[PDB]
């Protein structure tokens, strides 16, 4: 079984490179505003028609466009959802979300975190799934690749004001990166069993002699965009562990390569972009550690599952609870980690249902700040916020001033920085604490004991790091958890953005140092492991606390 | 000393009041948990609260003793600048002044009090008496003993109108005499600048310092939620935790040790400095020289000692010895310069004949200008010129004569065995080549072997000839120089090398490198020196030797050091505290929980208490290595890292493993609790 | 200057939302018809089930699969959940108890050992899948059942099993529907 | 919602404002 699970892990970081490097190609000529091969002569047209005129934009115009255009979405699915029943492609006629609900979805699919509180199959139809859930994936997906892309911008920028175009980035990437991509994706979901339709839910007249209404709708389309964007917005209650979303083992890895694939490709153009592969190869380098080591850990404790199978007689203590029988226990670790390292959100096991150790790592994956080859854009900018503290306490350790490929950081970086950082976790350790003070916050708990107070933290800490993972027992739909968790999403998603965009206002300015005898070298296993250290160091002193109050106390009980 | 310790704990004592602690927020937190845990303890001593009432006292006192032990930490750094500081103003005091009536020398003087001494004045000082004030020499020349400012008792040469003219208040002059002007008013003076280095209430946190802060307060928000947030989540899963242990672990995590020790290391780097013979006026340049990768040297007064002595003069070809030094003296006659009154002095020697009066000669004295680089005398019907070699060339073109063939070999001889050649010519003839040759000055060259260990560049910038510039290099041992360079060509290099992004440091001593001694971002000010350059320099250097900046850059790295590596530290500290906290303050909710319990300590009140202690104590026994910095060695990045984390990064997390423990037994075994 | 983010926001709402999933639709309609309509089983007229979602078995004479937490009723698509009952959650302890008791009541000559899947419910509770070792343990029972051999019921346990491409990506599964469909099959 | 919690909760407020504000300046 271990050499099983390392098995795994390895095929799946392999093909993970292999298909990474390449995009990671692509997506660096667009870092540096060079069109792709054979779409300048399409592009030139669609920005004329559109009004997009190539006019560069400097950290305060690139933000607003980001923001107004996030805003702009989230009014219109905000609408969309509470106008559900007066649309067309209602098959069941069911009515719209509630002013919470609507707020909350709204809010979750802009945010690029697709918490859900509802049940897609039940709640949303045809028209929110295809034309509101859809729409925000590919443009969540675009918004963080877009403010990434100004941030490496501003890293490999010499003296200069702008951070290119974000109408530009925004078209660009959700035309020819996300669009193709997801299209291949979703042809591949469909011929191994996923769902594409606009059919009316289909009555089964089962053998055995029960009615069985089974649910359908343009399944693949979203699923691929929601794998790709690292959005997890499911279809259904059932995330990605549903047969119609994740049909076979060979759809599962294809899902899990998708989560991984931007981010790594990110990584490695940001290495290509600034002119070092070291650079993206150590940032890889770093994020791969933390996250072979998370799988395994994860791994060991479902295999150790729960004792109490075994004293009731069963074959084993493997837990399965929380499982599907197409993905094992390794798989379904895997992904686990997968999901809630890159903060992807896709769920195919239950967390609320793993071991105590099992679900404490994904948690603590998402605590840390997802950083592990985290989100689409957002976990490389964030590890960039991490780079920069650990570049800070580096260069101050051996007597020079803090410098990042030759890009000095300052007091004022300093303070973007470290709000940025603090966002995030702030918006746990405060949510948490709200919901386990109020009567409606505590009730949601389905499991008692420490495990309930690990279902409330794990679902503010998903929802305030954008992931959207969740143990699935807290019930979420009451309009309390509803407006706190938009909250906690919305603050994340933009509050971390903003002082982001500020840092690459900031270093845009600034020029860059030669490779002088003094300078740290960033890359190798010394700042691999500083990194890592930073990581881990900062991710643990911030929520050990917390954590032992929920799954480790539920592991020594 | 036993004196300035308990002074530093009267003045810790007295720096308790929240005003004075609002400026570190680090330790004002600190200050607020204990406030808040005495209240509790005073509340519920009276019987206006649950539980034990002495547990909370103790926690309190702790926590009021960490606060205590920050202060002391910043008092006793600053108790120990302010005593150098004492020191210096009392050797400012001056006994009096006499000022003359007219400029020229032999006039009335009569006594006046040296506070009432202004700018513009002219004082003269005789052998014995003291100089009143700064300022530089007009009339005379002599050797003033400056061990009343730099702590040495070597004597140094004081010529008026030359780079050695300047002349700093306090020293006393025991040779001969001198009269020096008075162009600083009371309260500017230099001794005044080290008073201004080492007093408080002026000395600004420096940008890394900001920046060090703006972290150690992120992390203190970081902290404080989580421990704030701590007593709902507990009180849902059972019994709340008292406030008294969420202030403890709250204290312990925040990071104390370096936030107490931060002021202390900063105002100890500039005793340090100062205790280096280095007066900086902000910590700002110390900081910035740590990243100087290219040393900018001046090759007279800054490697060499300065004031060249003329040693013979040669003849090039149909030109007598006598006609030569009878011209030479002519010409630097008008020299103010140390060079013409050697080349006099040299001439005295050689000849000694005849006197000269401009109104016997009834010619203008034409002076030496940087620009020109040349000097002279205009008799009647007659031009009489003197310079370098470039400058006589072009001069000698420029009146359409030619340069002989063997002036040029002599003179390139001349350079190669490395005395600046000088060059005179009437009219249109070249007379023939001076020898001007100088004395090296400091070991230098054993110095460099290891300033370059350490990625620092030294280029000298000269303007003597290519192959004497080439010997003092090779005597100097230093990596590149310059020849012919003027004023703007040695700014220009700093243009050059400050556009590459490569911080430039300046070690110069004359006035015609001032400018570019303002340009450059560090710099070094030698005491021999003009006060256009000290006040344009941001250190200003007393044991005039070019490697001082080395004893720079080894203060300015360990004061990052010292930073960083105590950041390092109080996170690493935090893992073991929690190990201390976590199974303690949460004994009587989940039991479960002190099985996490792996220093095995005695009992929960017992584990919170040998945190606080700890982390009370670990500001004490840090405060010497706050004072005297990180011993760094000189080490690459990645090696000087690999050191600075396996020392610290592991030590916070094994010293407080190890003292946790050790504390629990002490009280273990006193039976406190 | 809000005219390009307007166009901008329409022009990728319009794509991404119609033409993305219009593409996806045509083409899967296309190339994949039985898979996008969801892998129905029909027989006649009436729709026997999925070939993907699993139906609720609980006759003597059918294999059974692993119990759903699922809504109302287990295995009811329209609610698709699964139990989330953490490990230290005692109700969890509980119906893993009464499943053992009932499954080894049913199941007499297995061995008493329960296989872990059939005891413990699935993550979407629609979960048609059973690992071939699960499938084996129930034999005899619906051997004596349908009075079926042994031989041919492994054998057809073994005919609507799927293996992965790599034994690492996931597990061997059977389909529950399909094999109990064959099994009316052969019983007619 | 109690005194204590609801002075708790002031202070935990007041200082966290406290620090953003030092933080953001650079006294
Ligand atoms: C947990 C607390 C404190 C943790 C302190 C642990 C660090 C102690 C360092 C020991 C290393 C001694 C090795 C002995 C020599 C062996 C020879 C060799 O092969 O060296 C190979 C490399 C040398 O790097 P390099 O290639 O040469 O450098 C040129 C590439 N730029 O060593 C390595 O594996 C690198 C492994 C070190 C990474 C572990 C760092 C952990 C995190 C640090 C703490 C962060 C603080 C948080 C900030 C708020
Ligand atoms: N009083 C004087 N009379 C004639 N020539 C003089 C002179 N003083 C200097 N020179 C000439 O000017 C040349 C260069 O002058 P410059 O001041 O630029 O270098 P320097 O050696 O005099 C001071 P440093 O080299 O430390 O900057 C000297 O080497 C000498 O040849
Ligand atoms: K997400
Ligand atoms: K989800
Ligand atoms: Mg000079």
């Amino acid at each position: 079984m271990a050499a099983q699970g390392f098995l795994l892990i390895a095929t799946f970081l392999l093909v993970l490179m292999v298909l990474a490097r390449p995009l990671g190609s692509g997506l660096a000529r667009l870092i540096n505003d060079i069109p792709l091969p054979g779409t300048t002569g399409v592009e030139r047209v669609l920005f004329r028609a559109l009004g997009v005129s190539d006019r560069e934009m400097n950290w305060k115009q690139y933000l607003c466009a980001i923001l107004g255009l996030n805003m702009l979405g989230l009014a219109v699915l905000f609408f969309m959802l509470l106008g559900q029943h007066y649309l067309p492609l209602n098959p069941q006629q069911l009515p719209g979300l509630s002013w919470d609900l609507a707020l909350n979805t709204a809010v979750s699919f802009v945010t690029n975190t697709n918490w859900r509180s509802y049940s897609g199959e039940t709640t949303l139809s045809y028209f929110s799934q295809m034309a509101g859930l859809t729409v925000q994936n590919f443009l969540s997906a675009a918004s963080g690749i877009a403010v990434i892309f100004a941030l490496i911008r501003a890293f490999t920028r010499q003296s200069m004001s702008t951070l290119g175009n974000a109408w530009v980035d925004l078209l660009r990437i959700t035309l020819w990166v996300l669009v193709p991509v997801a299209l291949l994706i979703a042809l591949f979901f469909i011929q191994q069993g996923a769902l594409q339709n606009f059919l009316p839910y289909q009555a089964v007249n089962t053998v055995e002699g029960a009615q069985q209404l089974l649910p359908m709708g343009p399944v693949a389309s979203q699923e691929a965009i929601k794998m790709l964007g690292t959005n997890g917005g499911g279809f259904f209650n059932a995330n990605s562990s549903h047969p119609f979303e994740n049909p076979t083992a060979l759809t599962n890895f294809v899902q899990m390569l998708a989560i991984f694939l931007i981010p790594t490709a990110l990584c490695f153009a940001f290495g290509e972009v600034m002119g070092d592969r070291r650079q993206g190869r150590m940032l890889l380098w770093a994020m791969s550690v933390i996250f072979v080591i998370c799988v395994g850990v994860v791994m060991w404790a479902e295999v150790q599952g729960n004792p109490h199978l075994l004293a009731l007689g069963t074959d084993s203590s493997i837990n399965m609870e929380g499982k599907e029988s197409r993905f094992g226990v390794l798989v379904s670790s895997l992904f686990a980690v997968v999901t809630t390292a890159a903060s992807c959100g896709a769920v195919i096991a239950m967390h609320d249902s793993f071991t105590a150790l099992g679900g404490m790592v994904p948690m603590w994956l998402m605590q840390i700040g997802e950083v592990v080859f985290g989100g689409v854009g957002s976990g490389l900018y964030g590890m960039m916020l991490f780079v920069l503290l650990a570049v800070f306490i580096a260069g101050l350790m051996i007597g020079r001033t803090p410098e990042y490929l030759g890009k000095k950081i300052d007091v004022r970086e300093m303070k973007l920085t470290a709000l940025a950082i603090l966002v995030t976790p702030t918006l746990v350790l405060m949510g948490a604490a709200l919901a386990m003070m109020t009567d409606a916050g505590r009730s949601a708990m389905l499991n008692p004991g420490p495990h309930g107070f690990s279902e409330v933290l794990y679902a503010v800490s998903s929802a305030a790091n954008n992931n959207g993972s969740a143990f699935a027992g807290l019930s979420a739909n009451s309009p309390f958890w509803n407006c706190l968790l938009a909250f906690c999403m919305f603050v994340g998603r933009f509050g971390v953005i903003i002082p982001v965009m500020a840092i690459a206002g900031s270093l845009v300015s600034k020029k860059s140092q030669a490779a002088s005898s003094g300078t740290l070298p960033t890359h190798g296993p010394l700042f691999v492991g500083l990194l890592i250290g930073t990581v881990l160091l900062v991710g643990a002193l911030t929520f050990i606390p917390a954590l032992a109050l929920g799954p480790v106390a539920e592991y020594l009980s | 000393e036993p004196t300035l310790v308990v002074q530093a704990l009267k003045e810790a004592v007295k720096k308790l009041n929240p005003q004075a602690q609002w400026r570190n927020p680090v330790m004002f937190i600190v200050w607020i948990g204990s406030l808040l845990t005495t209240c509790i303890s005073i509340a519920m001593a009276s019987g206006a609260m649950p539980g034990n009432a002495l547990f909370s006292a103790a926690i309190s006192g702790w926590l009021w003793i960490t606060v205590l032990f920050a202060n002391f930490a910043e008092a006793l750094a600053e108790g120990r600048s302010k005593a150098q500081a004492n020191s210096l103003k009392g050797v400012k005091k001056t006994a009096f002044a006499r000022k003359l009536r007219e400029p020229k020398y032999g006039a009335a003087a009569d006594k006046v009090p040296a506070d009432q001494l202004r700018k513009g004045d002219i004082v003269l000082v005789e052998a014995g008496d003291i100089i009143p004030c700064d300022g530089e020499v007009i009339e005379g020349g002599a050797s003033v003993d400056e061990s009343a400012i730099t702590g040495e008792a070597a004597p140094v040469i004081r010529e008026s109108g030359g780079d050695f003219a300047s002349v700093t208040g306090g020293t006393r002059i025991l040779s001969d005499w001198l009269v020096i002007e008075c162009s600083v008013n009371p309260g500017e003076t230099f001794l005044d600048r080290m008073i201004a280095m080492v007093e408080g209430a002026q000395r600004r946190k420096t940008p890394n310092e900001i920046a060090l802060t703006i972290l150690l307060i992120a992390l203190t928000i970081v902290f404080l939620l989580a421990t704030a947030t701590l007593w709902p989540f507990s009180a849902w899963g059972g019994n709340a935790v008292s406030v008294t242990v969420l202030v403890a672990l709250l204290v312990c995590l925040i990071p104390t040790t370096i936030g107490g020790l931060l002021s202390a290391i900063g105002v100890a780097g500039m005793s340090r400095m100062l205790g280096a013979n280095v007066i900086a006026t902000s910590g700002r340049a110390v900081e910035a020289a740590g990243d100087v990768d290219v040393l900018l040297l001046d090759k007279t007064g800054t490697i060499t000692l300065g004031n060249r002595q003329a040693s013979e003069f040669i003849p090039a070809q149909g030109v007598d010895e006598k006609t030569l030094a009878d011209a030479a003296q002519l010409a630097s006659l008008a020299d103010e310069t140390p060079e013409g009154r050697s080349i006099v002095i040299l001439a005295k020697q050689r000849f000694n004949l005849r006197e000269r009066d401009v109104q016997s000669l009834h010619a203008t004295f034409v002076p030496f200008t940087a620009q020109s680089r040349m000097s002279g005398i205009n008799i009647d019907n007659r031009m009489i010129r003197k310079g370098s070699v470039d400058a006589i060339r072009r001069h000698v073109e420029a009146n359409g004569g030619h340069f002989p063939t063997d002036v040029d070999q002599k003179v390139d001889q001349v350079a190669r065995q490395g005395a600046t050649p000088l060059v005179v010519v009437e009219g249109s003839r070249v007379l023939g080549v001076i020898a001007l040759k100088d004395i090296v000055k400091g070991g230098i060259k054993e110095r460099f072997a290891q300033l370059r260990k350490m990625g620092i560049k030294t280029v000298m910038i000269t303007g003597d000839n290519r192959l004497t510039a080439a010997a003092i290099a090779a005597e100097a041992g230093v990596d590149d120089f310059l020849a012919e360079a003027t004023p703007e060509a040695k700014l220009a290099l700093i243009r050059q090398y400050q556009a590459e992004g490569r911080l430039v440091a300046m070690t110069g001593d004359g006035t015609n490198d001032a400018p570019a001694l303002a340009q450059a971002d560090v710099a070094v000010a030698m005491n021999s020196g003009t006060q256009a350059a000290k006040e344009a320099g941001n250190m200003v250097d007393l044991d005039s030797n070019p490697t001082k900046l080395i004893e720079v850059v080894h203060i300015g790295k360990q004061m990052l050091m010292t930073r960083g590596s105590l950041t390092t530290f109080s996170i690493a500290n935090d893992v073991a505290k929690y190990f201390a906290i976590i199974p303690a303050a949460f004994a009587a909710t989940y039991p479960q929980l002190n099985a996490l319990n792996i220093m095995c300590l005695h009992s929960p009140d017992s584990a919170i208490l040998s945190a606080v202690i700890f982390n009370a104590l670990i500001i004490v026994f840090l405060i010497p290595l706050a004072l005297k910095g990180v011993s760094y060695k000189p080490l690459t990045a990645s090696a000087m890292l690999r050191r600075n984390l396996w020392i610290y990064g592991l030590g916070g997390l094994l010293v407080p493993f190890i003292g946790i423990k050790v504390i629990d037994l002490l009280l273990t075994v006193c039976g406190l609790v | 200057g809000l005219r390009p983010a307007l166009s901008t926001f329409i022009f990728l709402l319009l794509i991404t939302g119609g033409v993305y999933p219009l593409l996806t639709t045509v083409l899967g309609q296309w190339w994949f018809p039985w898979q996008a309509n969801g892998s129905l089983i029909r027989e006649g007229d009436t729709v026997r089930g999925s070939a993907l979602i699993g139906q609720n078995f609980t006759g003597n004479g059918y294999f059974h699969g692993r119990p759903s937490a699922t809504a109302e009723m287990p295995y009811n698509p329209q609610a698709s959940g699964g139990s989330n009952l953490a490990v230290s959650n005692p109700e969890l302890d509980k119906l893993i108890a009464a499943r053992v008791a009932a499954l080894r009541a049913a199941n007499p000559d297995a061995s008493a050992s329960v296989p872990v899947e059939l005891v413990t419910a699935s993550a979407s509770g629609l979960d048609n899948n059973i690992t071939p070792q699960a499938a084996a343990w129930q034999i005899p029972r619906v051997a004596k059942a349908r009075n079926l051999s042994v031989e041919q019921l492994t054998q057809l346990i073994a005919k609507y099993s799927q293996q992965p491409l790599v034994k690492y990506i996931g597990q061997p599964v059977v389909n529950i529907v399909e094999l109990n469909l064959a099994l009316d099959k052969l019983d007619e | 919602m109690s005194a204590g919690v609801i002075t708790g909760v002031l202070l935990v407020f007041l200082l966290l404002g406290y620090l953003v504000y030092a933080l953001i300046n650079a006294e």
